[PDB]
């Protein structure tokens, strides 16, 4: 049983969003929508069709005819950005939620990111191991690129690196981690992390002392 | 005012039975049908099955044979035992609240916090936390960065507070790296006034229930 929503979505800042669910029937069913945000569990925003629980905001509103169920976000604010589910039944299978539909805000303007660049701590160094961490945050759009830096030439190996992921500030943060020997972590004059944002590029740098 | 709260996540070996277990605070478990959900890619967002009071259950066609959903009202507690589980199973388990009476304007309202269980064929390995040290002294005034590094855990996740909750303002915790050897690691950072360090005591607690292992490193700073 398929419940389908758009996948995506997105609305300027006061723009009305308009979410459907797509199945059959369903008119003759009550349908009901979650809100979801990143590491959160869903919120009841609409039950019953049309029915609004206590604390949900006004612009909220739903509305269920024959094939179609629809959310609707008036006046979209940016703290509304987030994954809406549609919920409703079919008692040859119970329970069914739709495939989801990411309201995105627009706006949001271009943020060079904030590096970070940590040396092995001594207690690793103790156990033979070395790990440089350089962390990005607070960055928009989430698409930078980190280099790694040998006194001055370039590191291939030992290099991991996260997929930018969206904070609470609706901006981005990455982590690049280099594993080295403690031997090569003294070799060097001096390690670098270089993250390019956009045009721009940072270039932080630690050394053995 | 009704509360639920899912046991600790954790990792399950292929074909052992996942058990589960949702705990409700704020009331009695009748006025109540009892759910488990679950979320991840692939799945989308699925129901597994609900539970009464007195012990009627109703489960999804497609999880049924292998999902045994109990109750037990002597203690506020309601479990789900999904029998034979493989990498597909692994999902954010969720325990949620349906409102008794009809079920055709039924609804899930009140949802737990929702836990990660991990299937695979590898063990759990508990973390190593390193301190990532700030500076000296230098700043005349403002602004010296300090954190802690947990390294090779498996499997997800791990939280990381600061001080017990009492810090909180500056607090960044990164996602973790899924490295080669398919161990994660994540790193945690605080920004706080260079003055504070020398006065000021700071500590990471480091939490990875999948273990069983907590962690408090205290950071402080270097020579």
């Amino acid at each position: 049983y398929e419940l389908t929503q758009p996948p995506s979505v997105s609305v300027s800042p006061g723009q009305t969003a308009s979410i459907t669910c797509s199945g059959d029937k369903l008119g003759d069913k009550y349908a009901c929508w979650y809100q979801q945000k990143p590491g959160q569990s869903p919120v009841l925003v609409i039950y019953q069709d049309s029915k609004r629980p206590s604390g949900i905001p006004e612009r909220f509103s739903g509305s269920n005819s024959g094939n179609t169920a629809t959310l609707t976000i008036s006046g979209t604010q940016a703290m509304d950005e987030a994954d809406y589910y549609c919920q409703a039944w079919d008692s040859f299978s119970t329970f069914v939620f739709g495939t989801g539909t990411k309201v995105t805000v627009l706006g949001q303007p271009k943020a060079a990111p904030s590096v970070t660049l940590f040396p092995p701590s001594s207690e690793e160094l103790q156990a033979n191991k070395a790990t440089l961490v350089c962390l990005i945050s607070d960055f928009y759009p989430g698409a930078v690129t980190v280099a790694w830096k040998a006194d001055s030439s370039p590191v291939k190996a030992g290099v991991e690196t996260t997929t930018p992921s969206k904070q609470s500030n609706n901006k981005y943060a990455a982590s690049s981690y280099l594993s080295l020997t403690p031997e090569q972590w003294k070799s060097h004059r001096s390690y670098s992390c270089q993250v390019t944002h956009e045009g721009s590029t940072v270039e932080k740098t630690v050394a053995p002392t | 005012q009704v509360q639920l709260q899912e046991s600790g996540p954790g990792l399950v070996k292929s074909s052992e039975t996942l058990s589960l277990t949702c705990t409700v605070s704020g009331g009695s478990m009748g006025g109540y049908y009892w759910s488990w959900l679950r979320q991840s890619p692939v799945k989308g967002l699925e129901w597994i099955g609900y539970i009464f009071h007195t012990g009627h259950t109703n489960y999804n066609p497609s999880l049924e044979s292998r999902v045994t959903v109990s109750v037990d009202t002597s203690e506020n507690q309601f479990s789900l035992r999904l029998r034979s589980v493989t990498a597909a199973d692994t999902a954010v388990y969720y325990c949620a609240s349906l409102p008794r009476g009809q079920l055709v304007n039924a609804f899930f309202d009140n949802w737990g916090q929702g836990t990660l269980v991990t299937v695979a064929s590898a063990s759990t390995k508990g973390p190593s936390v390193f301190p990532l040290a700030p500076s000296s002294k230098s700043t005349s005034g403002g602004t010296a960065a300090l954190g802690c590094l947990v390294k090779d855990y498996f499997p997800e996740p791990v939280t990381v507070s600061w001080n017990s909750g009492a810090l909180t303002s500056g607090v960044h915790t990164f996602p973790a790296v899924l490295q080669s050897s398919g161990l994660y690691s994540l790193s945690s950072v605080v920004t706080v006034p260079s003055s504070s360090l020398g006065t000021q005591t700071y500590i990471c607690n480091v939490n990875h229930k999948p273990s069983n292992t907590k962690v408090d490193k205290r950071v402080e700073p270097k020579s």
